């Protein structure tokens, strides 16, 4: 019933898709995958940041003109402060550290400059800083490859050492698993 | 402020929180209730260093003096420092509490010294209540070093009328618990030691008991093992007095190969004996079952036995019974395949 004359095609045909199925997995990877949605949200944001640049300009413009005849200039005056200024949180001091003042308005996000928590974890050999992040060009922003844990004391009896928790590890478990499901075919049963 | 008594009082409290940029941090929790019947004075320190020498220093102190008999108080001394590399760790903490005739007290003595350098950690800890009619006593003590942890535990129970000690034993990823409880209230002269180990496949499971109360010695075994294949037990229960005797095995065997149990009982009254055995198995191959239980009264006896063989190409079941109960000659010739 597996190995009759109207057979053959089937069995060419799963080859085939085994083949493909390898090279589609091979594209899969942590970091293979992890740079495409990177640059894909890039360039979708890029899109998105232009559209919404002229259809802000062509809002105000048709705001502006229906203002100018209803004598409704006020609200719009209103809605154009609220939206263009928008409010500038000043930096926090708290017991994680110092937050750099950032403005939440329309250009701000228009430019795609993010300021990320300038904190400092106490007990730690690692510090984060304020890191500039720009969402237009994400496929070489905050790319985790490498990464390890800083060394900590808690209670003054538990002192964790680095340990690095690295992607490349698991990638290479998932080529092996790849590896090892492609070398796996399905045929008949045996007896057994 | 007023002229009654009782309406004029205090209440007041500090809340003071200090952080310099230093790393320095600094807690003051002041309480002080100034009142007709209870004179509070509640005052805690913790000041922290999170540079260099992260030194962990506490103090509570307590005192609620009431005017009308109850007294209470009771003190927190916090010391946690870093002797040049070597991390030493104090912790002193005493409650004490009486009201006018009864005794409250129970003292603590925590001691930490671990060696970061080679994992070693030396957990020495002390435990004593004393109270109107309730004493506590207990100590532990333990050894990490570097994975290998050696704890000990004991305790003395109103005296050490109960007696508990404990011993656990963990070493190159092996679990090893064992502990002793023993009793001697009245003639209760209980005495338990239950004991379990771990393995990566096996975990050693054995127990005992004797409760030897006046003429009864009565003792219980339970031992068991377990692995990938199956799972093997045996309970065993010997409840013996001074004429009677309480004698039953459990057994229980599985595995792979079929199902085999023998749950044999015996009792001994006097002039009567009763034996209760069975031979259950149940493999591949069929059900084969077989009943052995004798009567014996002074002399009148009740022989009986049962067979029986589930099996797809034949069943073989037979019975038989006799007995000469008042002289009377009964039997029976029960068998059919």
């Amino acid at each position: 019933a597996l190995s009759s004359a109207s057979l053959a095609h089937m069995k060419a045909k799963f080859r085939e898709t085994l083949e493909d199925t390898r090279d589609r997995m091979y594209q899969m990877d942590i970091q293979q995958e992890l740079q495409r949605y990177l640059s894909l949200v890039g360039q979708v944001y890029s899109t998105l940041v232009t559209y919404i640049s002229d259809w802000w300009t062509l809002a105000a413009k048709n705001l502006t003109d229906f203002a100018e005849q209803y004598s409704i200039q006020d609200w719009a005056k209103r809605m154009k402060a609220l939206v263009e200024q928008g409010f500038t949180v000043p930096e926090i001091k708290t017991i994680l550290g110092t937050m750099p003042a950032f403005e939440v308005s329309l250009q701000a996000l228009q430019k795609a400059t993010f300021q990320t928590p300038d904190f400092i974890v106490p007990l730690t050999d690692l510090r984060i800083p304020s890191v500039q992040i720009n969402f237009k060009d994400l496929k070489n922003i905050k790319i985790p490859s490498r990464f390890s844990t800083p060394e900590f004391t808690i209670l003054n009896t538990f002192h964790i050492p680095s340990f690095t928790i690295d992607f490349v590890e698991m990638k290479v478990k998932i080529i092996r698993t790849i590896d090892q499901m492609l070398n796996s075919e399905l045929q008949w049963p045996v007896p057994d | 402020d007023s002229v009654v008594d009782l309406l004029s009082y205090n209440v007041q409290g500090s809340g003071e929180t200090t952080y310099d940029h230093k790393n320095t941090f600094t807690l003051s929790c002041d309480g002080s209730l100034r009142h007709k019947f209870l004179d509070s004075n509640i005052k805690f320190s913790h000041v922290e260093k999170l540079g260099n020498n992260p030194v962990s220093k506490g103090l509570l102190i307590f005192d609620a003096s009431s005017s009308w008999g109850p007294q209470m108080s009771a003190s927190v001394h916090l010391d946690s420092k870093k002797k040049q590399h070597l991390f030493v760790k104090e912790v002193k903490i005493d409650g004490q509490f009486r009201v006018s005739s009864f005794y409250a007290k129970g003292t603590y003595g925590l001691s930490c010294q671990r060696d970061p350098n080679t994992g070693r950690l030396n957990g020495e800890s002390n435990l004593r209540f004393n109270s109107s009619y309730l004493q506590g006593t207990n100590q532990i003590t333990g050894r990490y070093e570097d994975g290998t942890l050696s704890l000990t535990s004991t305790s003395d129970l109103q005296s050490g009328i109960i007696k508990n000690t404990a011993s656990l034993k963990y070493e190159n990823y092996e679990l090893t618990l064992k502990s002793d409880t023993n009793g001697k209230y009245k003639n209760f002269a209980t005495s338990n030691k239950m004991d379990m180990t771990f393995s990566k496949q096996n975990a050693l499971l054995r127990s005992e008991y004797q409760a030897d109360y006046e003429s009864l010695r009565f003792f219980s075994l339970l031992s068991g093992s377990l692995n990938s294949h199956g799972l093997e037990l045996n309970a065993d229960i010997l409840g013996t007095d001074k004429i009677n005797s309480g004698a039953h095995k459990a057994t229980l065997r599985i595995g792979q190969d079929g199902i085999s149990t023998s749950a044999t009982t015996n009792l001994k009254c006097s002039l009567l004996v009763l034996e209760n055995e069975l031979n259950a198995e149940l493999g591949l191959s069929g059900a084969s079952m077989k009943l052995t239980t004798n009567g014996r009264f002074r002399e009148h006896n009740a022989k009986f036995s049962l067979d029986g063989k589930a099996a797809l190409t034949e069943l073989s079941l037979g019975s038989a019974y006799q007995a000469m109960i008042l002289g009377v000659d009964s039997k029976n010739i029960f068998n059919f395949k």
